């Protein structure tokens, strides 16, 4: 039947979470942030972002539970914030998505010119080989991986999800083993890398924030999760607790690597006694370079294979809505499991990926995530107060405006306070009346209680966040600060992008559309 | 190798400026934090201040914090601290270090006062 098979499970569920999380785990901890920050402010500056993932993913998880559908971000602005909102998060989510997986492959083929180790096969016909235009630079590259991983998930859901456990397993067990010998290492050392004269936190919780302002992209794996919803057997109970286990089980490994392993790789680098060797001899720091490229290209490889498979649910919901043709509707009637939607995306990844560089790649991502995030939090504030279905009688209408002000209270603080060109004179005041404009919103929002009809939505039951008054308007303004930081470079491409979402949207999708039709 | 080479320190008049250079080699820069450490004859190191690898952020002790600037060059592979106002107090040998941690120690200089 045209039907998505239910095959999927909890360990699943976490399995894929984990694995698309520690691949842009360890992508940042490879990265130039890792050096930045000593090794227990990098681990404490983990844990708060992963306190603000987890402010994410509690919304997330609610609105998963209650209203399972694969559309994830997709489907919940379509419902709360309304069409066209949606169209627009839902494009720039599988722009997101798609990005990724292709900066991964990129990134992933040079090193893995052979088995490990970043050696090379020497290889013919398939080796980077720059197009000779009179005046073009590109460097066009080997992107099978893509084609491979294109191929895995067009062969069904526990087949792909089967080949991702036993990737991400195997990328955990090493990470485990290597934890445990750096903490072996350090004890026999008695930590005396450690003795840091600044002392931890040398830059005070100014840095911790700093440091968790980059570190947040790498929680960006329970979207994913929430996109593979369909998937799972009963969504209610293992969502939540599939999503709450996945960022649990990342962030302490976040932050035993960065406390053992990257908070002291200087140290066994610079340390004249090189204890790496003397403790393993001659090989020395070369098997442990081996040992930690492995981990790393296992983790890449998991997240390579994982990222692909949100992006044609997706595709299938909007085709599902309306907003896409049927093309990406129908499903495989042996795999059951999006394939010509699945196909399109893969080409679309493989050529992004075989045409442009991973240093360009990695410069049009992060926006998209953002904007679904904060587009759930809406969604959270907006389906448990004031649902759009169905004391005071002006109750719903002042509800409304009140998240309305906490949404432009919010963008005015958090771009108030993210904008040093302005002059401090206005600056002030554009801060102040938003922060109060703000107080105001979450005054009256409290005031006013939950509606009782939020017992109808979706299903009965089901997670639902801790705070929701607060919680979510943090979460918000969280991510609304990180979209404001973000520079022009990656805002000017996802511009671009957006507005030809809108043209297509325009073009078609508004004339032909389901609810609107 | 990693190998640390500093010079710039020597007798200086009372409430004057200095700035040590601390010229590294075999590695870039940019890739480790660069500390800077004190010693003076009758006590043991004493810390000064630490740039960060990646970024150019600064700390320093409480006893010299403002009172020293702590800079970087990238293309001469250079670490520079810069001493605005000098007091007896610092009077001591100058080392520089690499590292997120005392890892390497540089060979060394003497500053004193008049
Ligand atoms: C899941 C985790 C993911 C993150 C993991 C960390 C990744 C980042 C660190 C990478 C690393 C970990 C070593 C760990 C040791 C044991 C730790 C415990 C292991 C427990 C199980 C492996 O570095 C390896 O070597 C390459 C060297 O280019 C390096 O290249 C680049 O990759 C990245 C490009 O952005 C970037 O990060 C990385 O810095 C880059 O160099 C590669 O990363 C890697 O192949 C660093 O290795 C150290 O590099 C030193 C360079 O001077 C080297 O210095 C010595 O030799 C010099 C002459 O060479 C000499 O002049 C120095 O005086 C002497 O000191 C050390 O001997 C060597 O050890
Ligand atoms: C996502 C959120 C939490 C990120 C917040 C980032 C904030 C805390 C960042 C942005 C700019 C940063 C400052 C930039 C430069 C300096 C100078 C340095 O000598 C000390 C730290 C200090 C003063 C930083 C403190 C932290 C800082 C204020």
């Amino acid at each position: 039947p045209h039907q998505l098979a239910k095959k999927l499970s909890a360990v699943d569920l976490v399995a894929i979470g984990v694995g698309t999380t520690i691949g842009a785990g360890v992508y940042i901890l490879v990265g130039t942030v890792a050096r930045e920050h000593t090794g227990p402010a990098l681990a404490v500056s983990f844990f708060i972002a992963g306190v603000a993932a987890a402010l994410s993913a509690c919304c997330y998880a609610e609105l998963a539970s209650r209203c399972p559908s694969a559309g994830s971000a997709y489907h919940y602005a379509y419902i709360c914030l309304g069409e066209g909102i949606a169209w627009l998060v839902g494009w720039a989510l599988v722009l997101d998505y798609t990005i990724g997986g292709s900066a991964i492959a990129r990134g992933i083929t040079p090193n893995l010119a052979s088995f490990f180790g970043g050696l090379d096969n020497l290889p013919v016909f398939l080796a980077r080989q720059t197009i000779p235009g009179v005046g073009i630079v590109v460097d066009p590259c080997a992107a099978l991986l893509i084609m491979i991983v294109t191929i895995l998930l067009c062969f069904g859901i526990k087949e792909s999800s089967t080949v991702q456990a036993i990737v991400t397993s195997v990328n955990v067990c090493t990470l485990v083993f290597i934890i445990v010998v750096g903490g072996y290492l350090a004890c026999k050392t008695g930590w005396v890398g450690y003795d840091l004269p600044s002392g931890y936190f040398p830059f005070g919780l100014n840095g911790i924030l700093a440091g968790s302002a980059v570190v947040f992209f790498s929680y960006i794996g329970f979207d994913t999760v929430t996109s593979t919803a369909e998937e799972v057997k009963n969504p209610q109970r293992d969502l939540p607790l599939g999503i709450g286990i996945a960022l649990l089980i990342c962030c302490i490994l976040y932050m035993l690597l960065s406390v053992v392993i990257v908070g002291l790789v200087p140290y066994y680098s610079l340390n004249p006694d090189t204890p790496i060797s003397s403790a393993f001899g001659d090989s020395g720091m070369q098997w442990a370079a081996y040992i930690l490229t492995t981990g790393a290209i296992t983790a890449l490889c998991a997240s390579l294979l994982g990222s692909l498979l949100a992006q044609p649910r997706i595709f299938m919901a909007m085709a599902r809505d309306g907003l896409l043709p049927a093309f990406f509707s129908e499903i495989s009637p042996r795999t059951q499991v999006p394939v010509k939607s699945t196909i399109a995306i893969g080409v679309l990844a493989a050529a992004l990926a075989f045409f442009m560089d991973v240093a360009q790649l990695s410069e049009m991502v992060s926006v998209g995530t953002l904007m679904a995030f904060t587009a759930v939090a809406v969604c959270v504030l907006v389906l448990r107060y004031v649902p759009p279905d169905g004391y005071f009688g002006k109750r719903r209408k002042i509800a409304a405006w009140s998240i309305a002000l906490v949404c432009i209270g919010v963008l005015g603080l958090a771009s108030a306070a993210s904008a040093e060109r302005l002059p401090s004179f206005p600056r002030f005041t554009i801060c102040g009346v938003s922060a109060v404009i703000l107080l105001g919103s979450l005054i009256t929002l409290g005031y006013i209680d939950e509606d009782e009809e939020r017992h109808n939505f979706g299903h009965k039951g089901g997670f639902l966040c801790p705070f929701v008054p607060y919680l979510p308007v943090l979460c918000i303004l969280i991510n609304t600060y990180l979209i404001i930081n973000i520079g022009a470079g990656t805002w000017i491409r996802v511009l671009i992008w957006l507005l030809i979402g809108s043209m297509i949207y325009i073009f078609y999708g508004r004339s032909h559309s389901l609810l609107n039709n | 190798q990693v190998q640390l080479v500093e010079s710039g320190g020597g007798l200086v008049q009372a409430g004057g400026s200095l700035r040590l250079s601390c010229a590294a080699s075999g590695f870039p820069v940019n890739m480790y934090w660069m500390h800077w450490y004190r010693q003076a004859p009758g006590k043991e190191r004493e810390w000064v201040a630490a740039i960060q690898s990646y970024g150019q952020w600064t700390a320093y002790a409480d006893s010299v914090k403002g009172r020293f600037t702590i800079s970087r060059d990238n293309a001469k592979n250079t670490v520079y601290l810069q001493m605005n106002s000098l007091k007896p107090e610092d009077t001591a040998v100058y080392y520089c270090a690499v590292g997120v941690g005392g890892y390497y120690l540089g060979q060394g200089t003497q500053v004193t006062v008049s």
